[PDB]
RNA sequence: GUGGCGGCGACGACCCAUUCGAACGUCUGCCCUAUCAACUUUCGAUGGUAGUCGCCGUGCCUACCAUGGUGACCACGGGUG
RNA sequence: AAACUGCGAAUGGCUCAUUAAAUCAGUUAUGGUUCCUUUGGUCGCUCGCUCCUUACUUGGAUAACUGUGGUAAUUCU
């Protein structure tokens, strides 16, 4: 989990 | 060859490292100088209205590039050959931390709060000011990425590669909007307007590059073999401004004719230009600091107002 | 030859410095010291 | 060991001989007293 | 008294409308090779009023030469090797007169920074020699001809002719002094081995004055009764140098072509004096 | 097997081997002069330390090291790890309160040279002290005896 | 500050210790000389009892022996092309203990016409023994020399070595055609 | 992960609110995404 | 005669030894808690080579390597006018 | 008198704001380092192109001192 990448959406 | 330069009595005092300057820069609002040097890595940052030195401070290792976050001298970015980023605040020292690889240049994306490192890996590390934790990486996909330049006009970033090819990146959506192909490595690479961008080669040629046409606009070769350092854009003369450690070369943007020519004692680190001025700060390989003004190229600064009556 | 001066508030002038008014310089272990321009 | 080496010196080398680019050293004495040292 | 005279004369825009400037010149040669430091660089600036196109674009690394602190540094970065050079080739034949008297001065006086006394003689002119090894026989003859200038009369004549008259034009009154001859060997036995592969040329001259001095110094050493005892072990020296060059110089030049008047020459100065005697010295240890 | 492992050349520090000679002593054989030294108090060098060819500063024989000190010895309790081994020595601490005994043990690594070959695990080790090699390791193994 | 204390490391089994001291004089570290190729420039430091260290941060010549033959000489250094700890010493051109350099080959052939009376580098009683193998030889033709460093110019000011030469320098030219 | 050479997205307390989003672009969204689909020969 | 020889002290001065020390190690041995049983690699934990820095030896630190080190014979953690 | 130079102030006091082999006790090593002071040693020159007649001693400054001053203001200058 400390290496899993975060991932965002586009607003 | 009639521009007639003069050298520079005592502008600032001390404004002498004690060995050699490795970076001269200057604030936005123009009232603060920050210079770096060897021995015993200093930050010394000099009052325009004072002409003296605010204040000193000593580093743990030699700072390759540093760069000026805020409008004041308050909040300062040192990278280091130590792989280390030092973070200063106004008081002093503020937070340290490190990165994988080493880095060979810095950018900060003033929008979104993302500062980029560009270094000796293929992925390009990204760093969020507003929240702590390190952003999603970016692969570059060349062994070595030299250099990194942000346009103020619209943001877009692009990363030199040791290939010499240059690859142009999207700050928002993180997608490689295209690439720029062009043995020689890729030794300056500055944005200047939203259409204009330049490239130095350690060959010594700084070539002209427009965004929408692959083919080069302009060629300019220095004769010696040494790498460009710094090119620099000067808006109100169209001169763009280039330098190597032997000479500095001011040339037209358009046609590309010499201004002139400047060649000091011993060789340059870095050169610098003050805003709106004919005042021109060269860091070199000598406890002093170069100062040079041109009148031709531009009136004399405020706080020096008076050269003008000297001359 | 003008060899130096004392403004109103008696603070003395020095060589280097080149302003119409007064500058904090550090002079002598030194310290801020307020001297006019030369 | 230095007059040691110098007697056996004249016995065990051979004669010189002339070659391109080098003549034989002319010595008015020659007086000469089997190879030439042995002599 | 002889500085005061040179500052007035540096001062000349142009020292070619001055009356007599023939013979300016060659004065300013002279003191080239003057020993004084500061006669050597009030000297170059009196050159220097003649701007003569070559010599001047190298005037700042010949005034750092006569600076003691950076001698060191310029012997480096002066560069005058036919592969890698800082002075163009054409212009090699009038920097090299100004450069040779210059050096020749340094030689005597101080090479360096720790290089003063009589102790770094040696080390002073061997510094000096591997800067010159770089160049051609012709150039490197104007240093040799500044060194060996007291011993020129002994070059005259032929091999054996000048062995035999140096012997009989010999007074014990006047001869030439016992410390600078001590010098001339040590000059000599540097030079042979170092710039041996530019020494062919006037390697015969120098057998010539080898030899000549080795037939004297003998003489004199046969005539023990009229000379003063201190005179005797400096003069032992001497000889014992002299042989030891010449076996130097027997042991390599393999292919050198020695004439006869040379083989009379030898036996005369250096074989015969001693050959008799050689059962008395060599028991203790092998004679030169 | 083959010495140069490393990315650095592998070099016995007091041994000169670009010594140039003659085609004929070079046609005789290529054998580098070996160095080592005699320890004292008594302990022989092995043989393999004279004729073997590894590379070894911290070796007591072959290496530029010094024992002084204190000699102890233990059991040999662990080979895992390069050039150095983990042993144990065991003891009884008195209790006057109770006059009798508890057993206890203590833990020692020490570095092996590469002349001591054929080491098992439970053998009489006898080491001597030396400088500290490393942040643990301050005793250097000087003879090996069977179980 | 540059500590190279010991309090503030782990302990064997994995415990943190905390600290019953700050730093000491005594403890101190300093910046390091990252010594470049260009006009001399050296810096003086006291240190502890009163003695100097010479730092140096830029060389440009110093003496290297030829071992085999016995040839101390004074040469320029021109690049440098390999380093064990790092490539980056490499890219950035500098001068640490053990790093592979190039220098010039004027001086030893100078020397080598001068008392063999041999030819070498030109173009197409136990007696002197002139023997070079030939990788030496080809390194003269090429006019430039490998040699390893063999003082820290970091505490002396001054940078010392030797031509490298045999298994070594086989082993050094093997590692430089593999890097590229 | 040696000394820091992964990467790791620990929240960092110092850092954190080091600065403050500020925005001067005066090009509008709209125009933002024609340019880049329009960006080099694309 | 700008002759030649000289006493007892004061101060300073390169290096060796000695004293006063100072600083890193070796061994031996610490109170309570297991309702703390696993810990260390959580910005090096163990070691190898080369190097920087340091008065020196040394993961003290940095580059490139292996996967190690400790523990019921109680590691580690927590306490303890 | 004033001033220049040298030495010490790091010891003794005093003190409300930290800590389980981290400190501490005994033994043991300097062949892996540092050192003001006390004490004992050591502290001369043949010649070696510097030529002809400073080692009977070589160079450049600065305080104290005289005198002219400025400001609300230091013994600041």
């Amino acid at each position: 989990k400390a290496f899993i990448p975060p991932k965002e959406k586009p607003i | 060859n009639e521009v007639k330069i003069y050298s520079l009595i005592e502008l600032i005092q001390d404004f002498e490292m004690p060995t050699v300057c490795t970076t001269i820069k200057v604030s936005k609002d123009g009232q603060y100088i920050l210079a770096t040097g060897t021995y015993k890595p200093r930050v010394r940052c000099y009052d325009t209205y004072q002409l003296s030195l605010k204040f000193e401070r000593c580093l743990d290792s030699e700072v390759v590039t540093f760069e000026i976050l805020s409008d004041d001298y308050s909040k300062i970015v040192f990278l280091h050959n130590d792989r280390y980023i030092e973070f200063h605040s106004q008081s002093g020292f503020y937070y340290k931390t490190r990165i994988p690889k080493f880095g060979r240049d810095f950018s900060y994306h003033y929008p979104s709060c993302d500062l980029y490192f560009v270094g000796a890996s293929s992925e390009v590390y990204r760093l969020n000011l507003e929240q702590g934790r390190y952003l999603n990486p970016l692969q570059t996909d060349a062994a070595e990425n030299n250099v990194c330049d942000i346009n103020s006009v619209h943001g877009l970033f692009a990363t030199g590669t040791i290939e010499g090819r240059v690859e142009c990146w999207d700050p928002r959506t993180r997608n490689r909007v295209g690439l720029l192909d062009c043995l020689p490595t890729i030794s300056a690479l500055k944005f200047n307007g939203a259409l204009t961008m330049a490239v130095g080669t350690t060959t010594g040629q700084v070539l002209l590059y427009d965004l929408r046409s692959d083919k080069p606009l302009l060629v300019k070769d220095h004769q010696y073999g040494l790498p460009i350092k710094s090119v620099h854009f000067q808006d109100s003369l169209d001169l763009i401004l280039s330098a190597d450690s032997r000479i500095v070369k001011m040339w037209n943007k358009n046609s590309g004719k010499i201004f002139t020519s400047l060649e000091p004692e011993h060789d340059l680190n870095d050169v610098c230009l003050y805003p709106n001025s004919g005042m021109l700060l060269t860091a070199n390989e000598t406890p002093k600091m170069g100062i040079y003004y041109i009148p031709v190229l531009g009136p004399a600064p405020r706080w020096c107002s008076f050269l003008d009556n000297l001359t | 030859r003008i060899s130096g001066g004392n403004d109103k508030q008696g603070f003395p002038m020095k060589q280097g410095v080149l302003t119409h008014g007064r500058v904090r310089l550090l002079l002598s272990e030194r310290k801020r010291k307020s001297v006019r321009g030369c | 060991s230095i007059v040691m080496d110098i007697v056996d010196d004249l016995l065990n080398l051979p004669d010189f001989e002339p070659t391109e680019t080098v003549l034989n050293l002319l010595v008015t004495g020659c007086v000469y007293p089997i190879t030439i040292g042995g002599r | 008294q002889l500085i005061a005279h040179l500052q007035v004369f540096s001062k000349f825009s142009n020292p070619r409308a001055l009356y007599l400037e023939s013979k300016l010149y060659e004065l300013y040669l002279q003191l080239l090779l003057h020993q004084d430091q500061m006669v050597q660089k009030i000297t170059l600036d009196c050159i220097m009023t003649y701007k003569h196109p070559h010599v001047l674009p190298y005037r700042e690394n010949l005034q750092r030469l006569l600076e003691d602190r950076s001698f060191k540094e310029e012997i480096v970065h002066f560069s005058i090797s036919e592969d890698n050079a800082v002075v163009k080739t054409a212009h090699r034949a009038d920097l090299f007169p100004i450069l040779m008297r210059i050096l020749y001065g340094r030689m005597k006086n101080k090479t360096g920074s720790k290089t003063q006394g009589k102790s770094a003689s040696g080390t002073r002119m061997a510094i000096v020699l591997r800067f010159l090894a770089g160049t051609q026989p012709e150039e490197i003859q104007i240093f040799l001809d500044l060194l060996f200038e007291p011993v020129r009369h002994f070059k005259n004549g032929e091999c054996h002719s000048a062995v035999i008259q140096a012997v009989e034009d010999l007074d014990l009154s006047k001869v030439l002094p016992l410390g600078r001859q001590h010098g001339i060997l040590n000059s000599l036995e540097i030079v042979l081995k170092n710039i041996s592969h530019l020494i062919s040329a006037y390697l015969p001259k120098i057998l010539q004055i080898l030899l000549c001095m080795t037939a004297t110094v003998s003489h004199i050493l046969d005539q023990r009764e009229k000379i003063q005892l201190r005179f005797i072990n400096p003069l032992k020296n001497l000889r014992r140098l002299g042989i030891k060059m010449v076996t130097d110089i027997f042991l390599d030049w393999e292919s050198y072509q020695f004439r006869t008047e040379e083989i009379d020459a030898v036996f005369h100065g250096a074989v015969w004096p001693q050959i008799s005697r050689l059962g008395s010295e060599s028991q203790y240890s092998p004679t030169p | 097997a083959d010495i140069q492992t490393e990315r650095a050349y592998q070099k016995q520090p007091t041994i000169f081997q670009n010594k140039k000679r003659v085609l004929l002593g070079e046609t005789g054989k290529e054998k580098l002069p070996r160095y080592y030294k005699n320890i004292g108090l008594g302990f022989k060098t092995p043989k393999e330390a004279i004729e073997g060819t590894y590379i070894d500063k911290k070796c007591p024989f072959t290496g530029n090291v010094s024992i002084r000190g204190r000699i102890l010895s233990g059991v040999v309790t662990k080979m895992k790890m390069q050039r150095t081994i983990v042993i144990r020595r065991d003891y009884l601490h008195y209790i006057r309160k109770y006059n009798r005994f508890e057993k206890r043990h203590k833990n020692m690594s020490v570095h092996l040279s590469p002349c001591f070959r054929d080491v098992q695990i439970g053998d009489i080790v006898t080491v001597g002290e030396c400088r500290p090699l490393s942040k643990t390791v301050r005793f250097n193994v000087l003879k090996v005896t069977k179980a | 500050g540059i500590s190279r204390d010991n309090w503030h490391k782990r302990r064997k089994t994995g415990g943190k210790r905390k600290p019953y001291h700050k730093k000491r004089k005594y403890e101190l570290g300093r910046p390091a000389a990252n010594t470049k190729i260009g006009p001399r420039r050296i810096h003086t430091v006291r240190v502890r009892g009163g003695n100097k260290k010479y730092r140096a941060l830029r060389l440009d010549v110093g003496n290297f022996s030829w071992g085999s033959e016995c040839c101390t000489r004074k040469t320029r250094i021109i690049d440098v092309v390999y380093n064990a700890s790092n490539n980056e010493l490499v890219r950035t051109k500098t001068l640490v203990k053990n790093c592979i350099v190039l220098i010039d080959s004027t001086p030893y052939r100078q020397w080598y016409e001068s008392h063999y009376a041999l030819p070498l580098g030109r173009k197409k009683e136990r007696k002197k023994n002139a023997k070079i193998s030939s990788l030496l030889e080809e390194q003269f033709q090429q006019g430039k020399l490998l040699a390893c460093i063999a003082s820290r110019p970091g505490q002396c000011g001054r940078a010392d070595g030797y031509v490298l030469e045999g298994k070594e320098l086989e082993f050094y030219l093997r590692k430089i055609k593999a890097r590229k | 992960a040696s000394k820091g050479r992964k990467l790791r997205f620990h929240v960092l307390s110092k850092l954190l609110s080091f600065m403050a989003p500020i925005d001067h672009t005066t090009m509008n969204d709209d125009a933002r995404t024609e340019l880049y689909r329009s960006l080099f020969g694309q």
